[PDB]
């Protein structure tokens, strides 16, 4: 039950 | 905090006073950094804010490109990623 | 918060989370300005900081250079200043 | 048992 955080690449 | 491992790298904070808008988790080469930022305007007086930088080296047999992150209801952001492992 | 009375204008706030080098209490014209602010560098890799802004404006029956200020051992913040009255 | 916390006035 996570909430997926998006990762930041640039 | 961070935690190595044998076979992952990963790192929980909390962060419940946050919104999943209000962080940011950036992955550029081997570095991982984790911001948050959280105001308020109370009302017409004033204002409180809240803020965190935190930043941590990915070991070289993780690659950077693997690296996910999630937050859990109660508010721990996990941020991981698989190391590599004999196949 | 703000409380105007008939006799005295008065501010508290909750400033626990600040030491009294880190507060700052502002009296220029009829303008009260309070400012807190507290970084900590936990560690090697990051800090954490909070940080607070109020404005308020004095009545024009109080004199500004009569607004004194002082922080209770509970960490409650009085700014206050007493208003003309009758003799 | 209060501490006296100076006003800034500039």
């Amino acid at each position: 039950g996570e909430r997926t955080i998006p990762i930041t690449r640039e | 905090g961070m935690r190595l491992e044998k076979d992952r790298f990963s790192v929980n904070l909390d962060v419940k006073h946050f919104s999943p808008e209000e962080l940011k988790v950036k992955v550029l080469g081997d570095v991982i950094e984790v911001h948050g930022k959280h105001e308020e305007r109370q009302d017409e007086h004033g204002f409180i804010s809240r803020e965190f930088h935190r930043k941590y080296r990915i070991p070289a047999d993780v690659d950077p490109l693997t690296i996910t992150s999630s937050l859990s209801s109660d508010g721990v952001l996990t941020v991981n990623g698989p190391r590599k492992q004999v196949s």
